[PDB]
């Protein structure tokens, strides 16, 4: 569902149809460059979204003070230090999931109990 | 450090040559490397022209072929003051820099950016190893233009007016197949053939 | 309030004044008490004008 | 409140030059791909460019304003969660000592 | 007089671009400077990747002498530096838009950009930081006849400057014969 | 004991009182109500200390709750809101991938790019900067030697009045473009529900005006009145003398 | 706030708009020719008592 | 020399404050994190001029404080000495 731009001039290729061989010609509209696409999927909606709970993992989260600290272990490095915080995707509908990130292994892991 | 490099500290420019020259900076906007001294249909005439209706402008080859074929007062006012350098800059960049090939196959239009032209300074090694010392003055960014037979204002307005739920997907290709609004290179080719 | 780490829901952080008027309030609890009282005052100051109009 | 105080503003232009000199990319050659994660820098709202390693600047500016070489009404924030860095030097802010 | 085309043979030249600290830019953009002298020395590794600037003592120690020249960009593309010195002296194309294309000349391309940074260990270095913190009825009758013969729409103001006479005497003469 | 910062007017001790206002020159988003055709808007106030009061209000508006998915941006003195691709071309960005690089930053995410596809389709009309600059925004005054609009006039608008912080001089269009893209990204984050609605009663987004700024307002107004009056009596001393 | 407004901000608000010029060359043709009568008024440093 | 800091209303979204200078500083009266960057000077200096006169203001109801802070400006005493 991503956009492929015309390499010859940076504009996204548009879906247009072979009138006889029946192929997906992503053609440029700016210039005349044409491209054959890979899959018959073109448009895509996703009427229900449920993603974004682990947002903004920067490489140096531990430099902030205001994040709390705990004593669970990273199940890659088993260091007893770690940082946890609430899910990032602030909807009225989200959960109490805690995402633990450890400074040692720089690795994220949750505590789901399904 | 041992002489594993051309250790030539700077030899400054001729001061007498410094006057009556200004050495700006050229910048291109494309992901592919461009060398105009190879790609371009030389001669190259970098001019400062107005760009009003450059689709209907001049091809150099077409111009050569056409030449060959032909041959009360208010008494009261107030100047709200403005800086002389700024006003001169407005006057100079009232037209931008344009360079083309002889064919008009590929054109590039410059414009002025005022970021950090002062802080930049040039150092070129010469053929003898002379390291020349030029304080750069201005930088210009150039974008290619009308490489793909751009449309025009009025039929553009009829396209963007809310008469259709969506404009035609291949409308520009249909107009090209009709034949209207050709490229500058195509106009030059037609003038050369006729 | 800027005296706690992020993402708490323990009642003292979000405003349970556990203490009592005899012992006095820790300053955070004092602030939350001020919040509740202010809410009451502004509600009175609007309801009086509207109820007067609608009595007339 | 009793220790409250009011900012009176200070010219940003030494901070701007200083902050350029300690490593920025001015916006005119910024490109998103080659710096996919570097940090935006704002001064009174105006963006001035992007910088690679933010923490060194952040602590450096702290040390500089603690040494007294920047008028201590100046306030800086490194919002680590969004790769932001703000400098404020306008008048009319409210501040209290700590 | 000369040709109308630009120069091309100096395309294949290496040019290096330097971002410069502003004091050093002011020292190096002086007309009383720029005389071919060599005020410093450069130092690249055999492996590259680090340059200090060995500035000579011509600066007289107000500014440092040890400058960590940091190569900002190793490889640079699509960059061409050009000069412009002044020149010796549907088919209705406008021939003259008063474009005055002077002697334009390429002088090379850019592969590297580097930034000059003074090394903080120098006493003049970081001293600059606190410095930045610190900062006649019958005669006129015939004469009138020539005058309107010169110009039939002769105005009163043009008449007055052509007479320099008493105006009431002037006005009573004019209407007696013509307008 | 009379440590007092007050004034004596006609022999009565008068005092100023600090006013406040929202912080200038700072980004706010909003969620206007459902029955309006607009769902999310962004605002920028501005100032420049403080010639002719420098209001210069800007919006970026969104439409629909689908198919009305469009981003019209208002602007003085342009009487209609404009889809933003026109503005990007007007500042001088032609190719759409680089408009997208101005807007979004992570090329991996896409939801913003499907969210922006209709505005790109709006931008299919115009493929050149002055052919975007031409668009109307009449709102006075009388047009000079024009055909429809001076391209010079429109670019003079975008240079002098538009967004009267980051610059005002002549040559900082790329800065204006990045600023606009940042604004769009903030609006789009708010409407895409990754980032919450802004607040107005956070204290830091307010400033306290006080005696100096208030005196600055009165002094600027009075001195501009004064300059107008001294410009009078100097042109109309056609007769003697230079008093 | 007051001290800031007196020490600075006042000289600034003057010097930002000091110039006012009516330099008269001829403002019509001739006048033969005439010369550029610079009637200029500008403000400098200010004073406070 | 870096002992106190001026903090505006925003860096509190970036810092962490301690009440007492002992509250977490070493690792029948009243009921009363290891990354502190600042400690406040004294918690009683969140008050204002009028409310700094109420004795034991932490030991009553807040609206009563608001009344008293209103009424105190209507009191009489001396006001100056000249
Ligand atoms: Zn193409
Ligand atoms: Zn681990």
């Amino acid at each position: 569902t991503t956009f492929r731009f015309c390499r010859d001039c940076n504009n996204m290729l548009y879906p247009r149809e072979d009138k006889e061989n029946n192929r997906l010609l992503f053609e440029c509209r700016t210039c005349s460059y044409v491209e054959e696409a890979g899959s018959p999927l073109v448009y895509r909606h996703e009427l229900i979204t449920n993603i974004g709970e682990t947002a903004g993992v920067v490489q140096d989260i531990g430099s902030d003070p205001t994040l709390p600290r705990s004593d669970r272990e990273c199940p890659k490095c088993h260091s007893r230090e770690n940082v946890f915080f609430q899910s990032q995707q602030r909807r009225k509908d989200t959960s109490m999931v805690l995402f633990f990130v450890c400074l040692s292994c720089s690795h994220i892991f949750t505590s789901d109990q399904k | 450090d041992p002489n594993e490099y051309n250790e030539f500290p700077l030899r400054a420019i001729p001061k007498e040559d410094l006057e009556n020259m200004r050495t700006h900076l050229l910048k291109f906007q494309s992901k592919k490397k461009i060398n105009p001294v190879t790609d371009f249909h030389l001669p190259v005439r970098l001019h400062r022209k107005d760009t009003r209706n450059l689709q209907f402008q001049l091809t150099r080859a077409e111009i050569v072929q056409r030449q060959k074929e032909i041959s009360l007062r208010r008494k009261t006012r107030q100047l709200k003051v403005l800086d002389e350098n700024a006003k001169k800059l407005r006057f100079e960049e009232f037209y931008p820099w344009v360079m083309e090939d002889f064919d008009g196959y590929n054109t590039w239009v410059g414009s002025y950016e005022a970021g950090n032209s002062d802080s930049y300074v040039l150092l070129s090694v010469e053929d003898d190893g002379s390291f020349t010392m030029i304080p750069a003055d201005k930088v210009y960014k150039f974008t290619a233009r009308n490489k793909y037979a751009t449309l025009t204002i009025d039929e553009a307005e009829k396209r963007m007016d809310k008469k259709s739920g969506e404009v035609p997907r291949w409308l520009m290709k249909h107009l090209d197949n009709i034949g209207t609004t050709t490229t500058r290179y195509d106009r030059t080719r037609r003038k050369l053939k006729a | 309030l800027p005296h706690f780490s992020k993402d708490d829901y323990s009642p003292e952080s979000k405003g349970f004044v556990e203490n009592s008027y005899l012992r006095g309030l820790t300053p955070q609890e004092f602030f939350f008490h001020a919040m509740g009282g202010r809410e009451g005052l502004i509600d009175t100051a609007v309801k009086t004008a509207e109820t007067g109009y609608i009595q007339r | 409140s009793l220790m409250s105080c009011i900012s009176v503003g200070t010219d940003p232009m030494p901070i701007i030059t200083f902050l350029s000199e300690w490593g920025m990319e001015p916006l005119e050659d910024y490109v998103p791909h080659q710096s996919p994660d570097a940090t935006r820098v704002f001064v009174n709202g105006v963006w001035h460019g992007v910088h690679r390693n933010p923490a060194r600047l952040m602590e450096t500016l702290r040390t500089l304003r603690r040494k007294g070489d920047i008028n201590p009404e100046v306030s800086m924030i490194r919002d680590i969660r969004e790769k932001e860095l703000k400098i404020f030097t306008d008048a009319g802010r409210v501040y209290r000592p700590l | 007089e000369e040709s109308l085309d630009l120069d091309l043979e100096r395309s294949n030249r290496q040019v290096w671009l330097v971002r410069l600290p502003m004091f050093l830019a002011e020292k190096w953009r002086d007309r009383n400077n720029l005389h071919g002298q060599e005020l410093g020395k450069i130092r690249i590794n055999k492996d590259g990747s680090k340059i200090t600037l060995l500035l000579n003592e011509n600066d007289n120690d107000s500014i440092p002498h040890e400058y960590d020249l940091e190569l900002t960009k190793k490889v640079v593309e699509n960059e061409y530096v050009f000069t412009e010195q002044n020149l010796k002296k549907r088919d209705r194309y406008i021939p003259y838009v008063k474009t005055i294309p002077k002697k334009t000349a390429i002088v090379g391309t850019v592969c590297h950009e580097c930034q000059v940074m003074p090394s903080m260990n120098d006493p003049n270095y970081h001293k600059i930081v606190e410095q930045r913190r610190n900062i006649p009825k019958k005669e006129i009758l015939d004469y009138l006849f020539k005058l309107f013969d010169e110009y039939d729409y002769w105005s009163l103001k043009g008449l007055k400057e052509r007479t320099r006479q008493p105006e009431a005497h002037l006005k009573e003469c004019l209407d007696k014969v013509a307008t | 004991f009379d440590m007092g910062g007050y004034f004596i007017i006609n022999g009565s001790e008068k005092v100023l009182i600090a006013q406040e206002r929202s912080a200038g020159n700072i980004v706010q988003v909003f969620k206007k109500a459902a029955p309006s055709p607009i769902s999310h808007v962004a605002e920028i106030r501005s100032a420049l200390e403080k010639g002719s009061r420098f209001i210069s209000t800007l919006q970026v508006k969104l439409y629909g709750r689908s198919s009305a998915r469009t981003i019209k941006a208002t602007l003085p003195y342009i009487k209609q809101d404009i889809p933003i691709v026109i503005i990007f071309r007007a500042l001088g960005i032609i190719p759409d991938g680089e408009i997208l690089e101005h807007i979004c930053y992570d090329v991996n995410d896409w939801q913003m790019l499907e969210m922006l596809k209709p505005c790109v389709e709006d931008g299919f009309v115009i493929q050149d900067r002055e052919t975007a600059l031409d668009f109307i925004g009449r709102r006075g005054t009388a047009l000079g030697i024009k055909k429809e609009k001076r391209i010079q006039y429109a670019k003079d608008i975008l240079q002098k009045e538009f967004l009267p912080h980051i610059t005002q001089l002549e040559g900082f269009e790329s800065r204006k473009a990045f600023f606009l893209g940042y604004m769009i990204n903030r609006l789009l984050l708010c409407a895409l529900d990754r980032k919450d609605q802004d607040d107005r009663d956070h204290f830091g987004k307010k400033r306290l005006d006080l005696a100096g700024p208030l005196l600055a307002q009165l002094f600027k107004t009075l001195f501009k009145k004064l300059t107008k009056d001294i410009f009078r009596y100097m042109q109309r001393t056609v007769e003697e003398a230079h008093d | 706030s007051f001290n800031q407004f007196v020490d600075y901000t006042l000289q600034d608000i003057i010097c930002e708009d000091s110039t006012l010029i009516l330099e008269q060359l001829a403002q019509h043709t001739t006048e033969s020719d005439n010369i550029s009568r610079k009637y200029e008024i500008s403000f400098g440093k200010i004073y406070v008592t | 020399e870096g002992l106190v800091e001026y903090i505006d209303a925003e860096e509190e979204e970036s810092i962490l404050i301690a009440m007492q200078p002992e509250d977490l500083e070493p690792a029948a009266k009243r009921i009363r994190a290891t990354t502190f960057t600042h400690c406040e000077i004294h918690p009683s200096m969140i008050l204002g001029v009028a409310a700094s006169i109420i004795p034991f203001p932490d030991h009553n109801q807040s609206p009563r404080n608001t009344y008293q802070s209103a009424m105190g400006k209507q009191a009489m005493g001396v006001f100056l000495t000249n």
